[PDB]
């Protein structure tokens, strides 16, 4: 369908909240669920809860 | 027969190759830097193959 | 079967060519870019043409060293052969190349010679293979450059056969119907013979190699004056034509 | 042993090979690299650079560094992505390069 | 900064001699190389006439 | 001309007279029908050239491939059934007379309904 | 590692051919302008492109 | 192969981001890799960024055959998942992606 | 790579070849290759040096390159 | 070694394979200790050779061009020398004009 | 394996160049390099008098009886002069030039004499044993 | 002080040196105490190894042959066929002694990755192949038109498919590639597309990739 | 023989007995491996000796 507004390139504080937001998300990655850095590891993880 | 001699056979027959024939080098040759090395003697004759 | 239909109407593909970040590269006269075509077919009982051979191939055609009755002289006749040949004989000539390194006109009888070494040549016990080459002679050897890795892409006609150089240790199986791809890259400057390492039938036993890795340039000057002017000798063949092509693709 | 490693030659070469059968489409090409990805970066035949100097000497591994960065340069190769890096030098001794990373061209390593 | 590298980029000439023009025209800040480094290793698209037009017209920064 | 330039134009005129040799071949048990004329066939292109204008800015606006490659889609299923009409009246047309009349009404449908579908599918995107 | 799993990363491509009883290279088309456009070596260690 | 670390793990968090923004079949996780080494003390500087940047245009142009004005005239430099480096422009936006994702 | 070493050929045919092709290239550069028709091959020329030491010791000698360049100007007006 | 860092040795001579050639297997280090010398520093020897080959080949392949290139440049200079004692004597022949 | 080869001989060092103008050259091929001209034949540091045409018109082979068919820019380089643009930036590369034939003419001024007694063995002394 | 105008070319500047004094130069270079010896072996080496050819006393000319064995050049330097004259390393004189290495890879449109752990590459040919029909059956009759092959070829345009045209051949062998182009001449002649015969895609699978919205699908970022 | 250049790569003699030329890297690696295999059995056949 449509398409939205591409923002422009990120300045280097927005790299840096990005990496900040990644790390927050690595560190509440639980340790006993073993899913592999990818693109679809959030949407496995939340496929894995729905079926638990 | 069974140890000294075929422990040091290879050896000293490399040792007098290098000696008495260059290690078969073939002369004639320009600037060894830039040409091949041609190796001493590395397979073992005395060992089975 | 079934003929063709009156009218096609034809997707345009898109994002095929990233040259230049343009997705369509038909663009309408009026300035449109295309998205669809319409093919009409006329004279629809009529037969279709065959699909145009576009492939060029440089050809060698390693085979075993055939016997020579007769030497005979190097004869070079005049040029601007306007007829089938010119019959008047410019230069006609004996060379042979002595151990300096220069083609001198030889005061021998070259077939004589051939002969005398042919019947009764002087051997040894321990001989080198190089002096020593009687099963391993062929035309053409194959030249490649040194130091960079080529794409080998191995097949048969008839049977399997096998690529065999002990030299380089390389046994590459030639099996019909596959188009199996080796990585070959050869560190120094070297001519290596080989075999056929695979029960073919008549001639397995004779049937050789021969494979020149050179340095870059030798390579190139070689590509240039032999294989480069055959690719386009199918078409065009002349000494300017090669000057022409050799000037005009320089490196 | 036997039996692990057959198991895992299966589960990389045989099942998959099933999954796609007839054209695709939509992201054809996409579904078959991700099948091909398994069975074409195995560690047994990627695993090893990290090591070379077991059996490459410091000349031969500078030589060897060369022809390695030259035959995975192209960039569209799952095995080159999980072999190790070629930009290093000998552990016992290095010759040629002095720094790694100082270069006169990003992909020639001297 | 311990780990920086510059990989290979912009290696381009180092005069040696004291008294070589390149020592002083690369210091001073003002200078424009013939072509940027990454454009140096990327295929023409300028025809030939174009080509040649533009390095006539073209003018030394000083 | 140089023998080089004479080799090249030689090439050129042999590959572009494919037809030229082809049109003498032909088959007795074939299902010939009346080829669409000149006019028809002019016609059609203008409306197809029509369609194109009505698309070029909004696939040209667009960045992303996959909404063009969905219109193109939507477009070509509609050109499609209206092809398979065409293609299946003109066959059987046994006339001149048919075949133009099959073709303006192929024509007519594409520059009214064609192109409205073509503005709605557009305004959507 | 040296001798396999760079058929990606080659100068140009030759078609080795077995036939009774002999043998055929062929060099294609497209070897003609991978030759040509082979880099060059020159001063310190730097490529170039002609 | 081409990267500056014996295996993915000595690298830095850049390595895991480069993980995460692509899918563990596509090869340009490679290029990403790059990009960080590459970004490698020069992010933080506002010198050292377009340093970086350049370096991942040089280092797309000697991976791959490129024309003059294509990098400059990509429409979008993001990236996704299952985006391949079968391209200077994909190439060049890996390289980017990667030294976005390049911390320190 | 072995090459086997060959000292300078000397040969009289092959010299006086090396020798022409010479004398073209510099009546040709002396012009700045301001000729009709150009007739010079630096190979040729590098050649020259590395098979005729003699013609080229002759050459630097200043008395033999003016008995040569002399020679030269008597044949082109004769 | 082997069996002394054991607390039972019978068991550790019943469980391998129930046979005793520990006088044999003990008695063998000492001859151990010495017949592998020659064999040692002839390879020590071959790995050198090996080095000394891997140098000259990759000195080879990063420099003959270079010195191929060098020698064509020092021709070139030579071939110089002798235009410009060419081009002196021309003009002074012109000047003069015999 | 781990010492399978059970020794390496690091003492062995990579042999050290030992030509006469290795050194100027490798420069002034960097320079040119950074000049950027299209033409080869700068490599060579005597080009403006082996190719004095490449400085006024360009043609340096007689395209006498053989066609002349340009296709792009890479076909005839060598057959462009150079531009004011290549001039420059080759000017600007004079000194290492001047050096580097300033080194070639004093290698061919030295020549040999039987006041030399180590000719025979000068290997050692050009380093060739490790 | 510099005049402010260092390293600007001189107008009308010549790149001569015939009158220049090379004494002031000899401190700006280091030659070793072997220089002369440096310089023979150097002169050998190029006469040995850049000389392929030979002098002729019969032509005065430089004659060369393809490479052949040791046993061939020796045992039978009486007896040579197919001397072709000399016509030098390069056009210009110049030299082609330089080390080559590995050039920028092509882009590729169909990945080699789809069939890489096959060595024989015939279901990448075959895919290959595939490809540049679907490609040919659109751009066929046109490619005598508006491309390559028109007559006036100084506005010519590249064939559209000559990309998957290469990347087939290269992944197929010549007799596969015939076989391929009967097989596409007889599909031609027909008249057939694909598409018009694909059912498949019903009774295949389904998967993410098959969401009726492809274009949101896909997720974007920096 | 290319030129003075000899290209030949193997001088193998009638009894050779090691490999046919040792110019490759393949076969340079292959001899060493071979060379250093029999090195590693000295405690193993002064043992049978013994035995
Ligand atoms: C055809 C013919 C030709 C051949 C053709 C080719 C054929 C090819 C065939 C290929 C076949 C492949 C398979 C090969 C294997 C076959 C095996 C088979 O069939 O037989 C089964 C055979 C059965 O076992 P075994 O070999 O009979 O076991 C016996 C032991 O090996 C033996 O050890 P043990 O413990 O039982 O008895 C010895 C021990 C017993 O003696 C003792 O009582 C121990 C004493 C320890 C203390 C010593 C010092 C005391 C000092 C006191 C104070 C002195 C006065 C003061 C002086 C002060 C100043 C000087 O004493 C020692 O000698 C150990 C000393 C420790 C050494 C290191 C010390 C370093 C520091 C220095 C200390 C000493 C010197 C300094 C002194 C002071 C200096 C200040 O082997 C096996 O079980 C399987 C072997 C498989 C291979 C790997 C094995 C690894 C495990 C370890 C064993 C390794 C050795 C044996 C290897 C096998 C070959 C020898
Ligand atoms: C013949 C009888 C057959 C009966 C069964 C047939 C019906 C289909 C059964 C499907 C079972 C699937 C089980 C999946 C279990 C996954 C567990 C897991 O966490 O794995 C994570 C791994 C890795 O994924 P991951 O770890 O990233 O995923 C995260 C997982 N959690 C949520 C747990 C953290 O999954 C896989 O690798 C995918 C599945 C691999 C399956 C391997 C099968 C091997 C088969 C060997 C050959 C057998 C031949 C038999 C021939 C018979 C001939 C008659
Ligand atoms: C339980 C049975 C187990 C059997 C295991 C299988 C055993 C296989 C090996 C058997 C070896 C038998 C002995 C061979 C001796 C060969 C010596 C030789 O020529 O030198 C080789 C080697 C070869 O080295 P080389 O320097 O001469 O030549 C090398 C080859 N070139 C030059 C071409 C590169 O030389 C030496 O070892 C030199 C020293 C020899 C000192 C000992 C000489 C002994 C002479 C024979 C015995 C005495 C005569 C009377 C015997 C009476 C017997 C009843
Ligand atoms: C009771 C103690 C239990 C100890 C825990 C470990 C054993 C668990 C039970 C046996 C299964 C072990 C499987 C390990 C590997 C699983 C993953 C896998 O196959 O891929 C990794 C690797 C494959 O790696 P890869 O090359 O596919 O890499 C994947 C990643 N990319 C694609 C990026 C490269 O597996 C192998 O290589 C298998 C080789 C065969 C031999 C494996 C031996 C395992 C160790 C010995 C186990 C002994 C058990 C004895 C039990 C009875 C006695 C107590
Ligand atoms: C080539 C040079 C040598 C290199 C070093 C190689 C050895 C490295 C260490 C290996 C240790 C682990 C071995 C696993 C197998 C143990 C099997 C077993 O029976 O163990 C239970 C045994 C139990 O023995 P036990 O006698 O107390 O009880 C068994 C008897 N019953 C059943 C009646 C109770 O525990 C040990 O004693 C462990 C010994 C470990 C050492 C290896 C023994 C074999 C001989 C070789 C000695 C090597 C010494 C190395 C010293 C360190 C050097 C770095
Ligand atoms: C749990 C499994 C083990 C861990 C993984 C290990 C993988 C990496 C190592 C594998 C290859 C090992 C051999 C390397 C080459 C040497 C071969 C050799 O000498 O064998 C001949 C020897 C016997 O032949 P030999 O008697 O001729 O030995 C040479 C004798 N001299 C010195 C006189 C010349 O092999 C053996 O029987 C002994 C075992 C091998 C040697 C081990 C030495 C100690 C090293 C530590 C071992 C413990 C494991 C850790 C290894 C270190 C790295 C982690
Ligand atoms: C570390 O040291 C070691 C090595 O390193 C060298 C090893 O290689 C090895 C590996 C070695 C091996 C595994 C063993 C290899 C084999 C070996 C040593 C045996 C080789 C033996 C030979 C070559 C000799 C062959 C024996 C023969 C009898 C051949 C014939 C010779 C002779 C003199 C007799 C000729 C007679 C005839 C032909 C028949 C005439 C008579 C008749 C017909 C009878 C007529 C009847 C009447 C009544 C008149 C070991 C074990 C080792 O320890
Ligand atoms: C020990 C405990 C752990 C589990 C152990 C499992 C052991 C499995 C043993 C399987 C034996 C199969 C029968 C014997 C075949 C022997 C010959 C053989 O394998 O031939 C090769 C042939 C492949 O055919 P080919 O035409 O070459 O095509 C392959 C192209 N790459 O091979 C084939 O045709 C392959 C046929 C595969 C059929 C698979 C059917 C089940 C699929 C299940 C999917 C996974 C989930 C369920 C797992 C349940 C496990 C019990
Ligand atoms: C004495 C001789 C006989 C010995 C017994 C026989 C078997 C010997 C096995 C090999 C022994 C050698 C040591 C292990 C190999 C070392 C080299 C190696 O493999 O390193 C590479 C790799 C780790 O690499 P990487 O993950 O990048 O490192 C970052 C770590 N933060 O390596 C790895 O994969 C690392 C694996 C780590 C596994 C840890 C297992 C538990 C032990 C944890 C550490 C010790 C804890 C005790 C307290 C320590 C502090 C006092
Ligand atoms: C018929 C059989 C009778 C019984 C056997 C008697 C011996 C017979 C002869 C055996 C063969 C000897 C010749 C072949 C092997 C030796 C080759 C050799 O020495 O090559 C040189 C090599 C090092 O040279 P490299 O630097 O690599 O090369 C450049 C050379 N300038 O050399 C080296 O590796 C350096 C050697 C240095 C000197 C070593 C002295 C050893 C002394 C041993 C003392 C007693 C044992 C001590 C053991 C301690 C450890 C347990
Ligand atoms: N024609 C092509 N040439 C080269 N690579 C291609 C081509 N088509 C697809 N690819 C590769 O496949 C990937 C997915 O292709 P797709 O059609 O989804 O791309 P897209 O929508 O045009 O945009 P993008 O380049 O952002 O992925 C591309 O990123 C590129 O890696
Ligand atoms: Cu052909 Cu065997």
């Amino acid at each position: 369908g449509f398409e939205t507004v591409v923002p422009a390139p990120p300045t280097r504080d927005d790299e840096l909240r990005m990496i900040k937001a990644t790390e927050e998300q690595f560190l509440q990655q639980p340790r006993y669920k073993l899913y592999m850095n990818e693109a679809h590891r959030i949407a496995k993880m939340n496929h894995g809860d729905r079926h638990n | 027969i069974v140890l000294t001699w075929g422990w040091s056979s290879f050896q000293i027959g490399g040792y007098n190759y290098e000696r008495f024939d260059d290690n078969g080098e073939r002369r004639n040759t320009l600037y060894w830097k830039l040409s091949p090395v041609e190796f001493p003697q590395s397979k073992l004759w005395n060992r089975p193959s | 079967p079934g003929e063709v239909l009156p009218l096609r109407i034809i997707k345009y593909p898109l994002g095929l060519e990233t040259i230049h970040n343009n997705i369509f590269e038909n663009t309408n006269n009026e300035g449109n870019v295309e998205l669809f075509r319409l093919r009409f077919n006329s004279n629809s009982s009529k037969m279709q043409h065959k699909l145009v051979q576009d492939t060029i191939y440089l050809t060698l055609k390693q085979k075993r060293y055939n016997r020579k009755k007769v030497v005979a002289p190097q004869i070079k006749y005049y040029k601007d052969d306007n007829g089938n040949k010119t019959d008047l004989v410019k230069y006609t000539g004996k060379p042979y190349l002595s151990n300096d390194k220069l083609l001198k006109q030889s005061i021998y009888d070259q077939t004589t010679q051939y002969k005398l070494i042919k019947k009764n040549k002087k051997r040894g016990e321990l001989i080198p293979v190089t002096l020593a080459r009687r099963i391993l002679r062929t035309k053409k050897t194959l030249v490649l450059p040194a130091h960079v890795n080529i794409t080998l892409i191995t097949n048969s006609y008839d049977i399997v056969h096998s690529w065999f150089i002990p030299g380089l240790g390389i046994k590459l199986d030639c099996v019909p119907g596959r188009s199996t791809h080796h990585t070959f890259f050869i560190d120094n400057v070297g001519f290596y013979y080989g075999q056929c390492a695979e029960i073919c039938g008549r001639y397995h036993h004779h049937m050789p190699i021969r494979v020149c890795a050179l340095p870059f340039e030798h390579f190139l000057l070689w590509w240039n004056t032999f294989g480069l002017p055959k690719m386009l000798n199918t078409v065009s063949r002349k000494r300017f034509e090669t000057h022409y092509e050799l000037r005009k693709y320089s490196w | 042993v036997c039996g692990i490693y057959v198991i895992h030659v299966i589960y990389n070469y045989m099942i998959p090979y099933y999954w796609v059968s007839t054209p695709l489409k939509n992201d054809e090409f996409t579904r078959l690299r991700m099948k091909d990805y398994i069975a074409s970066t195995v560690l047994e035949e990627v695993y090893g650079i990290s090591y070379a100097e077991w059996g490459w000497l410091p000349h031969d591994f500078a030589y060897n560094r060369m022809r390695g960065l030259a035959g995975y340069m192209h960039p569209d190769d799952p095995r080159a992505m999980c072999t190790s890096t070629f930009h290093r030098k000998h552990k016992y001794i290095e010759h040629e390069v002095e720094k790694v990373g100082d270069y006169h061209h990003m992909t020639y390593p001297k | 900064a311990l780990n920086k590298r510059n990989w290979g980029y912009n290696a381009h000439y180092k005069p040696e001699l004291e008294r070589s023009m390149k020592k002083v025209l690369y210091a001073d800040p003002n200078y424009k190389f013939p072509i940027e480094w990454p454009e140096r290793y990327m295929a023409e698209t300028k025809t030939l006439e174009q080509v040649m037009d533009e390095e006539e017209n073209w003018e030394y920064y000083k | 001309m140089d023998t080089i330039q004479k080799m090249n134009y030689e090439a050129t005129v042999n590959m572009g007279r494919q037809d030229l040799i082809t049109r003498e071949y032909t088959f007795y048990s074939d299902y010939e029908f009346i080829p669409i004329q000149e006019d028809r066939k002019q016609q059609m292109e203008d409306a197809l050239n029509n369609l194109h204008k009505i698309i070029h800015p909004t696939v040209t606006q667009l960045k992303k491939k996959a909404n063009v490659q969905e219109i193109q889609d939507r477009v070509f299923r509609k050109l499609q059934g209206w092809e398979g009409e065409l293609n299946t009246c003109v066959f059987s047309a046994k006339n001149v007379r048919d075949s133009n009349f099959c073709a303006d009404r192929f024509t007519n449908r594409i520059n009214t309904e064609g192109v409205e579908f073509v503005k709605q599918i557009l305004r959507e995107y | 590692r040296l001798i396999e799993w760079q058929n990606e990363s080659s100068l140009f491509t030759v078609r080795v051919r077995a036939r009774q009883w002999y043998w055929i290279y062929k060099f294609e088309l497209k070897n003609f302008t991978d030759i040509l456009s082979t880099p060059k070596n020159i001063g310190n260690n730097r490529w170039q492109i002609n | 192969a081409q990267t500056a670390h014996q295996n993915r793990y000595q690298g830095g968090l850049c390595y895991a981001q480069c993980n995460e923004l692509f899918s563990f079949w596509n090869p340009s996780i490679q290029q990403c890799w790059k990009g960080c080494d590459f970004g490698v003390g020069r992010v933080n500087d506002p010198e050292g960024r377009i340093e970086a940047q350049q370096m991942c245009k040089r280092w797309a142009a000697e991976l791959y055959w490129t024309y003059k004005g294509e990098l400059d005239t990509i429409k979008d430099l993001r990236v996704h998942a299952d985006m391949y480096p079968t391209t200077p422009q994909n190439v060049y936006r890996a390289c980017l992606a990667g030294v976005r994702r390049q911390k320190f | 790579m072995e090459v086997k070493y060959r000292g300078p050929s000397d040969d009289k045919l092959e010299c006086e070849f090396l020798e022409n092709n010479l004398l073209s290239c510099l009546r040709e550069k002396s012009v700045q290759d301001n000729v009709a028709k150009m007739t010079c091959r630096p190979e040729f020329l590098v050649w020259f040096f590395l098979e005729c030491p003699t013609k080229a010791a002759v050459y630097h000698d200043p008395k033999g390159l003016r008995n040569i360049f002399i020679q030269d100007k008597i044949k082109q007006k004769g | 070694m082997g069996s002394v860092w054991f607390r039972n040795r019978y068991w550790w001579y019943r469980s391998l394979y129930d046979d005793y050639v520990a006088r044999e297997a003990k008695l063998a280090f000492g001859i151990a200790a010495f017949i592998w010398l020659p064999h040692y520093y002839w390879g020590i020897h071959l790995n050198r050779a090996f080095e000394v080959n891997f140098s000259h080949r990759n000195y080879a392949h990063e420099w003959g061009p270079r010195r191929n290139r060098l020698a064509h440049s020092l021709e070139f200079e030579q071939f110089d020398m002798i235009l410009e004692n060419w081009q002196d004597l021309e003009d002074e022949y012109a000047q003069r004009g015999d | 394996a781990l010492f399978f080869m059970a020794n390496t001989a690091i003492s062995v060092p990579s042999v050290l160049d030992t030509s006469p103008c290795m050194k100027q050259m490798l420069a002034y091929e960097d320079c040119v390099l950074d000049a950027n001209v299209p033409q080869q034949e700068v490599i060579h540091p005597q080009w403006p008098t082996i190719w004095p045409r490449l400085l006024t018109d360009g043609k340096l082979l007689e395209f006498d009886k053989v066609p002349f068919h340009p296709e792009n820019i890479y076909n005839y380089t060598y057959m462009r002069p150079l531009t004011k643009k290549n001039k420059q930036y080759l000017y600007e590369c004079e000194e290492e030039r001047f050096v580097f034939k300033a080194c070639l003419r004093k290698v061919i001024s030295l020549k040999k004499t039987d006041k030399h007694t180590s000719w025979d063995t000068a290997e050692v002394a050009n380093l060739q044993l490790t | 002080d510099l005049p402010a105008d260092y390293g600007k070319m001189p107008a009308g500047y010549n790149f001569l040196t015939r009158g220049k004094d090379w004494r002031e130069y000899d401190k700006d270079f280091i030659l070793r105490t072997d220089a002369v010896w440096e310089k023979f072996q150097l002169e050998h080496f190029f006469r040995n190894y850049m000389k392929c050819f030979f002098f002729d006393h019969g032509l005065k000319k430089y004659q060369m042959f393809e490479p052949e064995d040791m046993y061939t050049v020796v045992f039978e330097g009486w007896a040579l066929d197919d001397l072709i004259t000399f016509p030098g390393f390069t056009p210009t004189g110049r030299t082609n002694s330089y080390q080559i290495g590995l050039s920028p890879r092509q882009r590729t449109v169909v990945p080699t990755q789809t069939f890489y752990q096959m060595q024989d590459y015939y279901m990448l040919c075959g895919l290959r192949f595939e490809r540049w029909f679907r490609c040919d059956l659109v751009y066929h009759d046109q490619r005598h038109t508006k491309f390559d092959q028109v007559k006036n070829q100084k506005n010519y345009k590249t064939y559209p498919c000559y990309r998957e045209y290469y990347e087939a051949q290269y992944a197929c062998q010549d007799d596969m590639f015939d076989f391929l182009m009967e097989l596409a001449y007889a599909r031609r002649a027909a008249d057939n597309f694909e598409s018009d015969f694909a059912s498949h895609e019903l009774t295949t699978l389904p998967t993410f990739y098959d969401t009726p919205k492809a274009a949101e699908r896909k997720t974007y970022t920096y | 023989m290319w030129g003075n250049l000899w290209t030949e790569a193997s001088y193998q003699l009638n009894f050779n007995i090691g490999f046919s030329s040792l110019r490759s890297d393949v076969l340079i690696h292959l001899a060493q491996w071979q060379y250093w295999w029999w090195f590693w059995f000295a405690l193993i056949w002064s043992f049978y000796y013994f035995i």
